[PDB]
């Protein structure tokens, strides 16, 4: 199943490379140590609504 | 947009609203990043000259969040005609960079791949404008989002009196008095996903609004996402 499988577990972009999950992340986010998560290098990263 | 419930604080801080001379808003347009705004090509044609405000949720008066920005270069695709309203897209580069702050921030631009596997695949996206809340009122000095779910290209080239092009994609209701409406052309079509908000389309045309057995027509932006670098480069 790899991506198909709930997003192969990714944050965001998964990719299947050589029959394995492969996480990625927009500009802005960088993919977390686990190679799954996606963490914000700002305060306004996109895609996130401003609820402060 | 028709139907539909308000944007409340920090919930839309993509949308952009196209205004002309006269400070009043004739279409919408996507937040990219700082010097970036993501728009319909029909909508250049609807304004000698207009500026990009961003920052806005209420017309009837200014606030304190808004901020208005004027354009340096317009980007419309070279294929874009008023016959088929097909390639309805355009980039726009602002002469001084967008701050982000409460209501002001950039949506995601998503790979083609995994968007039209996973995004375009989910059940419903969300479109918001400041366009009429009715097919024949006034522009709302409000702005709304809109839920419409995706529609199935099959079903909708069936309900379309007008060719439905591989860069345009169909979301919302067959009955549901619940669409975009004019105004709200160039706006944000985005799709959520983890609590991340990905731009998946621009509001592009539709018979009307919200009329039974009709649908919204979207640009279909994983068609143009490397035009739309491209746009963005230079
Ligand atoms: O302004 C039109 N509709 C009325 C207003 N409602 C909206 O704008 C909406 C916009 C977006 C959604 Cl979503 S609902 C219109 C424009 C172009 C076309 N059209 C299509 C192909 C080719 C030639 C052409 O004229 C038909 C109708």
């Amino acid at each position: 199943k790899l991506c198909s499988l709930d997003n192969g577990d990714c944050d965001q972009f998964c990719h299947e490379e050589q029959n394995s999950v492969v996480c990625s992340c927009a500009r802005g986010y960088t993919l977390a140590d686990n190679g799954k998560a996606c963490i914000p290098t700002g305060p306004y990263p996109c895609g996130k609504q401003t609820l402060e | 947009i028709v139907g539909g419930q308000e944007c409340k604080d920090g919930e839309c801080p993509w949308q952009a609203l196209l205004i002309n001379e006269e400070n009043e808003g004739f279409c919408g347009g996507t937040i990219l990043s700082e010097f970036y705004i993501l728009t319909a090509a029909h909508c250049l044609y609807q304004a000698k000259r207009f500026k990009v405000r961003v920052g806005d949720r209420n017309t009837e008066q200014e606030e304190g969040g808004e901020a208005v920005h004027e354009v340096e270069v317009v980007i419309k695709h070279n294929r874009f005609t008023k016959e088929t309203y097909d390639f309805d897209i355009a980039v726009l580069r602002l002469k001084t960079p967008i701050t982000f702050r409460m209501n002001v921030a950039p949506a995601c631009l998503p790979e083609r791949d995994w968007a039209e596997s996973t995004l375009m695949t989910q059940k419903t996206g969300i479109v918001s404008g400041f366009g009429r809340t009715h097919e024949k009122g006034r522009q709302s000095t409000r702005l709304k989002m809109l839920e419409v779910p995706y529609v199935d290209r099959n079903s909708c080239k069936l309900s379309s009196s007008f060719i439905i092009t591989q860069n345009m994609f169909c979301a919302g209701y067959d009955t549901k008095q619940e669409d975009a409406c004019q105004g709200d052309s160039g706006g944000p079509h985005v799709t959520r996903f983890k609590d991340t908000y990905f731009v998946t389309g621009i509001v592009s045309w539709g018979e009307g609004c919200a009329r039974k057995g009709k649908y919204g027509i979207y640009t279909k932006v994983t068609a143009f996402l490397k035009w739309i670098d491209r746009s963005m480069k230079t």
